[PDB]
């Protein structure tokens, strides 16, 4: 349907029909928004490539990108599961103390920076996975490891201390 | 007795024009410290919209 945004909707309109028997099944992400944020970049430090591969594939079929790169589709969503399935068997806890405070917070990352580096750490030591946002300046220090937050509401805690990999207490 | 002055008269009272220059409102101090508001607050300004544009990259 159209990608123009609805000014007037006052109904909705399904199709119980299934995709055909050709094509092969795939079980859909089950997580919400705010799970998916705080796996996110993990998800991109794992399934890159087939991120990266899925959008290519379509920008080789210009306007018939949905029906010739299901493949590739079925592969990113396999290979994002894996990541929210290993998330869940080793970082359960602080997982769940991350993306409930984002839920909590407008979905804002500024406003999580002690449950995102609680949860950060567990995954760097269990599913060996990094946090990485390109082209950040050099001279500052990245943003999402600054101590302090200008636009967070509560203060970051001064006990509380940023995650960086490969560094010890 | 009458309503008289008393022996000596009266001291004298004050009517001279008195309106003296308080430094509360000198346009030298005034526009100084304007100054050092208005370049403090571009400097807040600058890390600001740096940190914002920072906190933007990683929300996309
Ligand atoms: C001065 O050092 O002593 C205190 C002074 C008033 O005392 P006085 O001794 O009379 O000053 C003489 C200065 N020649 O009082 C002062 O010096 C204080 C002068 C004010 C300094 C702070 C200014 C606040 C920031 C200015 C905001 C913008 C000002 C203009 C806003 C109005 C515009 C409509
Ligand atoms: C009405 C609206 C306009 C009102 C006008 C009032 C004044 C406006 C002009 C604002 C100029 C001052 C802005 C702040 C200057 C500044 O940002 O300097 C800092 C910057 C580098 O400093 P930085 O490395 O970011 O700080 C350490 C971070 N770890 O250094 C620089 O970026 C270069 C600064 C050199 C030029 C500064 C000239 C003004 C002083």
């Amino acid at each position: 349907m159209a990608t123009r945004k609805p000014a007037f909707n006052q109904h909705v309109l399904l199709d119980t029909t299934p995709l055909p028997d050709s094509i092969p099944k795939v079980k859909e992400i089950g997580a919400s928004s705010a799970p998916l944020l705080s796996a996110s970049f993990f998800i991109g430090a794992r399934c890159k490539d087939y991120n990266d591969d899925y959008m290519q594939c379509k920008n080789e079929n210009p306007g018939r990108g949905e029906f010739e790169c299901l493949k590739e589709g079925r592969r990113v969503t396999r290979c994002a599961r894996s990541v929210l399935k290993d998330i869940n068997t080793h970082c359960l806890e602080q997982f769940r103390a991350h993306w409930q405070c984002l839920d909590n917070n407008n979905q804002q990352l500024w406003q999580c920076r002690p449950a995102e580096w609680k949860l950060n750490k567990c995954v760097y030591e269990n599913l060996k996975l990094e946090k990485v946002i390109p082209d950040q300046p050099k001279n500052s220090t990245p943003v999402h490891l600054r101590q302090r937050q200008i636009f967070a509401h509560h203060a970051i805690p001064p006990w509380e201390r940023p995650f960086i990999p490969g560094q010890p207490e | 007795p009458q309503d008289m002055p008393p022996p000596g008269g009266y001291e004298a009272v004050q009517y001279k024009r008195n309106l003296p220059s308080r430094g509360l409102f000198r346009p030298r101090p005034l526009l100084a410290g304007a100054a050092v508001l208005m370049l403090y607050g571009w400097y807040k300004l600058v890390k600001g919209i740096r940190e914002q544009n920072e906190l933007a990259r990683e929300k996309m």
